């Protein structure tokens, strides 16, 4: 192929040469044929060996794994062979909890899933908030990945370990009175937050797994909605509520505590999914195949929860789980639930949110922030999520 | 400060209300729910109990006496696991029991307010 020829002609290369080769692989119309040619000539292994440092290797590997099908396993083998004298591979920086071949496999599965589920294509571009303090300063607002945040100061790590109240408070949910938080925002302020949240590109740990630029969060949310018979308005409401009750500091703690020596069971990312819960309910089922999933370390799971597409899918899958569970309950056994949400319709939960009473959205909100269907309810989360939902119902809000 | 209004049960239990909590009377004591409409309100109850605690619970120093207790944890939601403390201290030939709950995504809560409440309580 033209691409394999170009690559062989350029065969550590400079950063310029590497970016050229990667660009060529990504613009290739016949990725499989190109890989076959390179595998035959023996130049593929050379490509993998000569493209470093890890940043560039990640781009190359993600591109190849994502675009190949008939030749993907030969590519994987060539990569493996190239790693014989390079134990480090792509296992650095944000990706230190992914063995290099796991990185390859994640990129492959994700590309396939984005294609299959309908969130591969880009189209939004911006724009993110510049906030770094206060409510709505987490990744939902800012697009700054929790894995990119600077290490928390050592002394703060120690005080957090010892449960020092001031320090714990600094790194925890910023909101007390939820009603008051909402009442200070105009309807336009609220729409602005929702649009900022869903309109910006996903903050992803695997950008080159996509055929082009990463998709908007809205595109991924619509895909998840289709997969789990939800709506992007509902997924959006749950996430916007979480992200209002989120700061940059909390993002830093959420992730760093999860991957520390303590392996903390924090709620992480857009939908604030708990690590052990992602594991227990296999919340990445529809993006990653069983072999990858069975291989993932706990810290790899936490890290994935910091990647927006994995998090959105996990969030949606969990929402559908909570709804299905509700649809199996006996309302007579949930008198407090009936008291708080007297128009709740448990059977309706089995179907699409377009047909749920609003009391169903309120109840599910309680049972997303807390243990689900135990008849113990959050007094404030239902109204908080319901306000977000109302915002997403605004005709100014459009999803793919 | 932690406490304001002095509350007195007909059964002789006397304790001060935690500041910012709504208080109601229960069968053998008082129930406190954190005020407002919060995401994850603390919930506490303090009661006279005449029967001794179950045997072989963990113990801790409380004031000049001891207390026996157990904390349980379960999956909750995005605000973290659900945690509940049950603790008892002697009061003469009887006991005072505090139970308390809150969610935490950062491991077991200190339950500092519940322990302060248990220490503050007395039987008349
Ligand atoms: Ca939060
Ligand atoms: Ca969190
Ligand atoms: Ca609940």
């Amino acid at each position: 192929t033209a691409t394999s020829d170009l690559i062989e002609s350029l065969i550590q290369v400079t950063r310029q040469e590497a970016r050229r080769v990667i660009a060529a692989i990504r613009n290739d119309n016949v990725p499989d044929a190109t890989i076959a040619a390179l595998d035959k000539s023996g130049s593929l292994i050379k490509l993998f060996q000569r493209v470093g440092p890890p940043e560039l290797a990640r781009s190359l590997i993600a591109s190849i794994a994502g675009r190949t099908t008939m030749q993907r396993y030969q590519a994987r083998n060539a990569l493996i062979r190239s790693l014989i004298n390079n134990p480090l591979g792509t296992q650095t920086d944000n990706w230190i909890y992914f063995p290099t071949i796991t990185f390859f496999d994640i990129c492959a599965d994700l590309a396939d899933a984005a294609g299959r589920l309908g969130f591969a294509a880009a189209g939004a571009t911006g724009v993110a908030s510049q906030a770094i303090q206060g409510p709505f300063s987490g990744v939902g607002a800012t697009g700054v990945n929790p894995t990119d945040l600077p290490s928390i100061a050592f002394g703060d790590q120690l005080k957090l370990l010892n449960k020092d109240p001031a320090t714990v408070t600094k790194y925890s949910n910023p909101l007390g009175d939820l009603g008051a938080y909402l009442s200070q925002l105009s309807p336009q302020d609220k729409l602005n937050q929702a649009q900022t949240l869903v309109g910006q590109p996903i903050s992803t740990l695997f950008p080159d797994a996509y055929p082009g630029n990463p998709p908007s969060r809205a595109k991924v949310m619509s895909a998840a909605a289709r997969k789990y018979d939800l709506t992007p308005q509902l997924i959006g409401a749950i996430i916007l509520a979480e992200q209002r009750d989120q700061t940059r500091d909390e993002d830093a703690k959420d992730y760093q505590a999860a991957v520390s020596i303590k392996s903390a069971n924090t709620s992480i990312g857009l939908g604030q999914v708990v690590v052990s819960t992602a594991i227990k309910y296999e919340l990445f089922t529809d993006l990653l195949g069983q072999p990858v999933r069975r291989g993932l370390s706990r810290k790899a799971v936490a890290t994935l929860l910091a990647s927006d597409e994995f998090n959105i899918f996990a969030t949606a899958r969990y929402i559908r789980y909570v709804a299905n569970l509700a649809s199996q309950q006996d309302l007579r056994k949930l008198p407090k639930t009936r008291g708080a949400f007297p128009s709740i319709d448990l059977r309706a939960y089995a179907g699409n949110p377009r047909n749920w009473p609003r009391d169903n959205v309120r109840a599910l909100a309680s049972e997303y922030t807390s243990r689900p269907w135990d008849d113990n309810l959050s007094p404030g989360w239902p109204m908080f999520v319901d306000d977000a939902y109302a915002t997403f119902l605004d005709p100014g809000m459009r999803f793919p | 400060v932690d406490f304001d209004k002095t509350l007195t049960h007909p059964n002789g239990l006397v304790v001060e209300r935690p500041v910012g909590f709504d208080a109601r009377r229960s069968a053998e004591g008082f129930r406190f729910d954190e005020g407002g409409k919060l995401r994850n309100p603390r919930q506490l109850e303090v009661q006279r109990q005449d029967a001794p605690p179950p045997p072989d619970l963990a113990s801790r120093r409380l004031g000049d006496g001891e207390a026996r207790y157990k904390v349980e944890e379960d999956d909750g939601g995005s605000a973290g696991s659900e945690y509940r403390l049950w603790a008892a201290k002697p009061a003469g030939a009887r006991w005072i029991v505090v139970s308390a709950s809150e969610q935490s995504e950062d491991g077991e809560p200190t339950f500092a307010l519940a322990w302060a409440l248990l220490e503050r309580a007395r039987l008349q």
